[PDB]
RNA sequence: AAAUAUGUAAGAAGUCCUUGUUACUUAAUUGAACGUGGACAUUUGAAUGAAGAGCUUUUAGUGGGCCAUUUUUGGUAAGC
RNA sequence: GGAAUACUGCCAGCUGGGACUGAGGACUGCGACGUAAGUCAAGGAUGCUGGCAUAAUGGUUAUAUGCCGCCCGUCUUGAAA
RNA sequence: GAAAUUGUUGAAAGGGAAGGGCAUUUGAUCAGACA
């Protein structure tokens, strides 16, 4: 019959990462969670315990629980037509702080030190993020860059 | 009750954008241009003409 | 042909004529259409949606109600305005002077309203005295206090009083209930 | 007489028929599976809080 | 009584600083669009002259008009389709050029034909099929006056400041285009030109990035 | 594809704060307008160079004119062509007025007797023979001749009307 | 080790400063969590769009499907 | 060396012929042309002339002609079967 | 004293079905306003 267990179809998402096998390094011990803060899931093969499910890998939620050796976290799953909020207990061993709000706070900070210069200086602070805009007309110079004639190559087997 | 389309009908034509009574006094779309008689450089020739 | 986003000829699903048949109630909604058409007042349009309610969405507001709203920071002069029927409680002992005006007065309600000095008028005096609304002060009853509100969004671990007809022993609470028998809901 | 087994069409199309929706989040969110030793002591932080404003504004 | 001859002589009075006021204005572009024009030209010139190229700045604006109709349309070109208001066939809009923007055009090649619009399509567009957005309501401009009710806090208050906010794009820009109407276009009096209409243009169809020849199937449109 | 024009584009795939001013790369194109000149300038860059339309950008695309239009002249083409089994080269002669002109013949010619549409034909190079004696095809060199007289026998008169009072004539 | 799909973030429920609460925690007013007070407004933190957003009750029909593009399994193959 | 023409584009350039439509029903608004009085193609057609007041138009019906049109209901993925 | 069905008279059509839809001719028939 069919298999449907708790660690079905994981034989490559659990792996140990080519050549960095054995313990797990100190750092990720030493690094503290609170409340609020925002991780990612990324399952070790190496702990057993407190591993998360297969669904959850790659996730990402917000702490809300601070436990002993293991953190609280908030998933949502999509189930149906519908997100279901999911809390689950992970150790500290398969999750990692989310770089992604790491560079927010510094355009906050930046967003308020340049709006801070811009008050005693001038109204217009111009704060917001642009994207990439069209490219400005220039003019090409050809002093030492005379343009070469390339032409399509004759069709050449050379098996 | 009715939308009547300018650039035919010069009566709207006048209503909106009152610039256009005067834009027939030059006719300012026959503007003659000021003849300027400077020559390509001869790099740009033989690099055009080129096999 | 059009690529339609939204649903075509949807209505507001919002009521704009009361479902009565009440000649009465039919001149209140002709005199506060006129009044917020052409005043510009925000009161005057909350008359008009809480006109059009229905029994269920006009719970009925109780004098002591009255008399705690009445207790707040400088709302002791307002006029207690209450689209629906006004009961009475026998829970209070001192009730203050403050006028109300509402559709409807108990036997009981507007006895204890004159007999401590206050005053019962209906929702057409109201329009001569304060075609803006001002200085009033709308109360409305609570909605979810409701005996059929209770067994809404019935379902495992909701805790939400299925229906039944008789309580007691035998009436669901075997199997299903309690954790000797089977499991806990 | 067989018949067929199992297929997900139309499921996503039946799905965005009334839109999949966001979990409606809501500031004081619940405390339910937070440490109890922490909501033990929390509980008697308001307390003490609540009646320091009271002796503030008496 | 009063007022039958006095504040009728105050309107007409009134009335006539606006005229003036877009008189003015509508002289001031008239020099700098023949001004950007020339200077372009003379660049150009000049550059050769000195035994260089010059290149143009890219196109900031395109002019988006859908091809494929309704039925038979994968999910997501159906959602871009829908984000620029392109609801119907031979429906035109202006769509910003970013970074963001040119890649919603390339997801939705197959079905809309876009291009660089000149001066003469485009003050044309407004002035024939120009609609506003009042109320959700699709009101013909007709007037300088309506124009300047909904959009006059943005300094347009006439029908050629919002021509020269399109064409010349400025810092209000999409409070400019998002009060017009989405354009409804008719077919064109000469045809598609092309034998088959679903094709790449650069294949032999009618579909993808089509610059400046795009003037002359829109004007045909309208 | 269409009536045919000549191009030249120039390539200068975008300076990055590493290395600045780049090669300048060229080429001339046969297309119909300036909308496809710009795209085949692309096709054969992405053969020939670490290049695309996203990496790169069009420095100036200038029509070229015939420097002789009223001149007949005798071309040598090198043409690149993909058939339904592998890819084959070929050279031909046509004897035209000009440049352009030799390319929409050279097309027909290549669509009729081989089948290849314009999406399978690489133009390699063409040129002007300047010389008699160097025609290779005989195609070409009975046009060389000197004092080349040759007539047209019966000569199909199109007519206008669907009845005709008279026997037509072929004469010539 | 792709392409296509996929999770999160792009602020007022924010940031910063000041110092109150606790039976928790720390060698320790150290920390943690929650507040008091103060400062910073909508070019307030990318783009585009919005016939508005949110919520509840009740009930009908259905629970034999099929075809096509692409991916793909069994089979010599099939309108399998 | 000096021009013309072709090609592409612009004109709030001029002007002729044809077709369909005439909705709204005191005044109000935005304008234009005029020294003014006023006028105007400016928030929807008027003016003049002829013919018939009967089978002129129109309706109904039969027939003819051109094109199109398979049986109704039912179960079914699928019915003119 | 209805329909199915049948006789007579009158009108019309018919080259291996009939019946129908749009448009008009022809024939029969009807109406209006005559202000």
């Amino acid at each position: 019959g069919k298999s449907h267990g708790y660690r079905s179809r994981t034989r490559y998402m659990f792996q140990r990462d080519f050549r960095k096998h054995g313990a797990v390094h100190l750092s990720t011990y030493l690094k503290v969670y609170k409340v609020g803060d925002i991780v990612d899931i990324k399952a070790n093969g190496s702990i057993q315990k407190g591993m998360p499910h297969k669904f959850y890998q790659g996730k990402t939620g917000v702490v809300y629980n601070v436990t002993k050796s293991s953190v609280g976290v908030i998933i949502n799953k999509m189930v149906g037509n519908r997100y279901l909020e999911k809390r689950l207990n992970l150790r500290v061993e398969h999750i990692k702080h989310s770089k992604c709000r790491q560079e927010f706070l510094e355009r906050v900070k930046a967003n308020a030190a340049k709006r801070a210069e811009a008050k005693a200086q001038g109204v217009a602070v111009q704060l917001k993020r642009q994207p990439a805009q069209p490219r400005e007309s220039r003019i090409v110079s050809t002093e030492g860059n005379v343009p070469q004639t390339l032409a399509p190559v004759p069709y050449e087997t050379f098996i | 009750v009715l939308k009547k389309n300018p650039l035919k009908n010069k009566q709207v034509l006048l209503r909106l954008n009152p610039y256009a009574k005067v834009f027939a006094a030059e006719k300012l779309g026959s503007k003659k241009a000021e003849k300027t008689g400077t020559k390509p450089a001869a790099v740009f020739t033989e690099t055009l003409k080129h096999d | 042909g059009i690529d339609h986003t939204s649903k075509q000829h949807k209505r507001s699903g919002h009521r704009t004529a009361p479902k009565s048949d009440n000649v009465y109630l039919k001149l209140l909604v002709k005199l506060y259409t006129f009044l917020a058409r052409r005043t510009d007042a925000p009161f005057n349009k909350v008359v008009l949606k809480a006109l059009f309610l229905s029994k269920i969405n006009r719970p009925p507001v109780s004098v002591s109600r009255i008399a705690r709203a009445l207790k707040q920071e400088g709302a002791a002069n307002k006029t207690v305005v209450v689209v629906g029927t006004v009961t009475d409680d026998a829970r209070i002992f001192e009730f203050p002077k403050t006028t109300v005006a509402a559709l409807r007065f108990t036997a009981g309600a507007r006895a204890k309203i004159v007999k401590a000095g206050g005053e019962c008028i209906t929702l057409d005096q109201l329009a001569v005295r304060a075609p803006k609304g001002q200085n009033t002060l709308i109360l409305r009853g609570p909605r979810n206090s409701r005996e059929a509100v209770r067994h809404f969004g019935m379902g495992p671990h909701k805790g939400k009083a299925p229906r039944i007809l008789s309580t007691g022993r035998k009436f669901e609470r075997a199997r299903g209930r309690r954790r000797s028998k089977g499991f806990k809901v | 007489a067989k018949s067929k087994n199992h297929t997900a069409h139309n499921q996503t199309r039946k799905a965005h028929r009334n839109g999949i929706k966001k979990p409606k989040t809501y500031k004081y969110p619940s405390l339910k599976g937070v440490d109890p030793k922490f909501r033990r002591n929390h509980k008697h932080a308001l307390h003490g809080t609540a009646k320091a404003l009271a002796a503030a504004k008496k | 009584a009063e007022q039958v001859a006095a504040e009728r002589a105050a309107r007409k009075a009134a009335n006539k600083e606006k005229r003036a006021i877009i008189l003015e204005r509508n002289a001031a572009y008239q020099k700098e669009y023949e001004t950007a024009e020339r200077n372009i030209i003379q660049a150009k010139r000049d550059a050769k002259a000195a035994g260089s190229y010059y290149v143009e700045a890219q196109h900031k604006l395109v002019f988006v008009v859908r091809i494929k109709g309704i039925n038979k349309i994968p999910p997501k070109p159906r959602k871009v389709l829908q984000l620029l208001r392109l609801t119907r066939i031979n429906s035109g809009t202006f769509v910003k050029v970013t970074k963001a923007t040119l890649e919603l055009l390339k997801l939705i090649e197959p079905y809309v034909a876009y291009g660089y619009p000149s001066y003469s399509t485009i003050r044309q567009l407004v002035y024939k099929r120009g609609f506003g957005k009042i109320n959700k309501q699709r009101v013909p401009l007709s007037d300088n006056a309506i124009i300047e009710a909904n959009l006059g806090k943005y300094g347009i208050l006439s029908i050629d400041d919002l021509i020269h906010e399109i064409i010349t794009v400025g810092p209000h820009f999409k409070q400019a285009n998002n009060f017009l109407w989405p354009f409804k276009l008719s077919n064109p009096s000469g045809g598609w030109g092309v034998p088959r209409k679903f094709k790449h243009f650069i294949q032999g169809g009618s579909f993808g990035n089509r610059e400046e020849f795009i003037n002359k199937l829109v004007k045909s449109m309208n | 594809m269409a009536h045919f024009k000549e191009y030249q584009v120039i390539g200068r795939r975008l300076p990055t704060e590493s290395v600045p001013e780049p090669k300048l790369f060229r080429m001339r194109i046969f297309a119909s307008n300036e909308v496809i000149a710009k795209s085949r300038y692309w096709y054969f860059l992405q053969k020939l160079h670490k290049v695309k339309k996203a990496s790169g950008e069009i420095v100036s695309i200038n029509q070229i004119n015939e420097a002789h239009p009223t001149k007949v002249k005798n071309f040598g083409v090198w043409v690149r062509y993909d058939s339904r089994s592998g890819t084959h080269n070929m050279y031909k002669e046509i004897r035209d007025v000009s440049r352009v002109a030799a390319v929409e013949t050279l097309y027909q010619d290549m669509a009729a007797r081989h089948r290849a549409r314009f999406r399978s034909i690489h133009i390699l190079k063409v040129a002007e023979i300047e010389k008699t004696a160097d025609v290779k095809r005989q195609y070409v060199k009975q046009f060389l001749t000197k004092d080349l007289k040759f007539p047209l026998p019966h000569r199909v008169q199109k007519s206008t009307k669907t009845f005709s009072y008279k026997r037509p004539s072929t004469f010539y």
